[PDB]
């Protein structure tokens, strides 16, 4: 989940793009 | 655990501007 | 348009903390 | 939706849950 | 009134920054 | 109240520290 | 401590939330 | 203390109202 | 202005979203 | 500036980027 | 990385709140 | 930077103005 891909390493605005609908 | 909580209010308020009119899906 | 943008944020703020790990979808 | 419904009278904490998954 | 409840929160941020170990009320 | 003095001109910092403590 | 004094705001945001009309104190 | 609570693990919004007035 | 004021602390917010390594330049 | 131009009419992503270094 | 993304959101706001009408660089 | 000064040690308001143009 986003949690675990964006709180442990940091990620980009394409990766954030990920959880737009 | 706390240090999620703080992270995942500061990756609402992204995802909030990222993605515009297209809305998201938080799941934590 | 740009008070609604500043009142959404606020919203999703508080969605994160009301939901909670049920998380919630914002479509706006 | 949840801003027109929300950004003039204020919502709840109840009527915010109204949006959880 | 949401311009109240919106500019209430950014008064409590401020307060929270500036009154430092002091602390505050906030009791509109 | 805070509300009537700094919801409807900008307080300063110095101004909020009146609330403070 | 910067640690806390992030939690800490993040606290305040969550009370003056959850406090509504009643308001709050923060006294660390 | 708030900080000891709910610092170190999280305070849901119903044991945070115990801070209210 | 009050409502400028607010609009302010949010725009911030976004351009250090947005600007990332580059950081950015805030004028009012 | 960033206040007159993003605060009474909508800035999207691009016009933010403006202000970046 | 993420801690310091989270700190610096938060020393972005506390600059616009202490630099005011004078504004202020964020350049990380 | 910034960063490194102020995210481990807490900066006072004074150290943050040292960041004002
Ligand atoms: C923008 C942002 C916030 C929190 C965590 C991240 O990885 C990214
Ligand atoms: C908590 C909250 C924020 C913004 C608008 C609202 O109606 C309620
Ligand atoms: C810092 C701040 C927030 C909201 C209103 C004000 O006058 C000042
Ligand atoms: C809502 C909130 C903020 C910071 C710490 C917590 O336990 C809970
Ligand atoms: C992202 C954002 C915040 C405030 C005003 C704007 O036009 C855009
Ligand atoms: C006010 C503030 C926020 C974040 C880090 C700091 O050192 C100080
Ligand atoms: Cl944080
Ligand atoms: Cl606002
Ligand atoms: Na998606
Ligand atoms: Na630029
Ligand atoms: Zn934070
Ligand atoms: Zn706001």
């Amino acid at each position: 989940g986003i949690v675990e891909q964006c709180c442990t390493s940091i990620c980009s605005l394409y990766q954030l793009e990920n959880y737009c609908n | 655990x706390v240090n999620q909580h703080l992270c995942g209010s500061h990756l609402v308020e992204a995802l909030y501007l990222v993605c515009g009119e297209r809305g998201f899906f938080y799941t934590p």
